[PDB]
């Protein structure tokens, strides 16, 4: 327990890179995350607004 | 449409292009899914309304 | 410049399709240009099926 | 009557389609090919390219 400063310094980027790629999952207003979804489903004049 | 009508469609092949260039259309909104992709996909279940 | 059927005249847009939009012409997507229509019934018609 | 044109009787279909991540069971006329092991492609399983 005395090392705490320097276990802080690993948890800081497990959790930072951890949201960073938590944020893929994240639809921000189109309808699918998966980028693949909305190709496959859309056509390409539609597809660029999602 | 007081009492309107579900038919579940399954466990097939289909070809929505043949209903897509049908000239007996007034309207043909896709929402989801463009009209052109219908083809390239496979769905769990269908309902016609 | 080309005669149509009236119905068909919404295929003459970028991102159309349909068999005018496939077969006979084209728009491209990124169009920049004036799409001018009008009914011709009193003009290009027969007097039986022209 | 069919002499009525807001007011005619017009036909109604709605096509609502299912995406549950179970196996599909209606699928597009698009053909299948032979898959090949190990080695860089594009791909397309059940409609998921």
């Amino acid at each position: 327990s005395a090392l705490g400063k320097l276990q802080n310094v690993v948890n800081q980027n497990a959790q930072a890179l951890n949201t960073l790629v938590k944020q893929l999952s994240s639809n921000f207003g189109a309808i699918s995350s998966v980028l693949n979804d909305i190709l496959s489903r859309l056509d390409k004049v539609e597809a660029e607004v999602q | 449409v007081y009492a309107w009508n579900r038919k579940r469609i399954s466990n097939c092949v289909a070809d929505y292009s043949v209903l897509y260039n049908s000239a007996s259309f007034s309207t043909f909104k896709c929402y989801g899914v463009s009209p052109t992709k219908l083809n390239d996909l496979c769905f769990t279940n269908v309902y016609a309304d | 410049s080309f005669v149509i059927r009236g119905d068909e005249v919404r295929q003459i847009a970028p991102g159309q399709t349909g068999k005018i939009a496939d077969y006979n012409y084209k728009l491209p997507d990124d169009f920049t240009g004036c799409v001018i229509a009008w009914n011709s019934n009193n003009l290009d018609s027969k007097v039986g099926g022209n | 009557q069919p002499t009525n044109v807001g007011y005619q009787p017009y036909r109604v279909v709605v096509l609502s389609f299912e995406l549950l991540h179970a196996p599909a069971t209606v699928c597009g006329p698009k053909k299948s090919t032979n898959l090949v092991k190990n080695k860089c492609v594009n791909f397309n399983f059940n409609g998921l390219t």
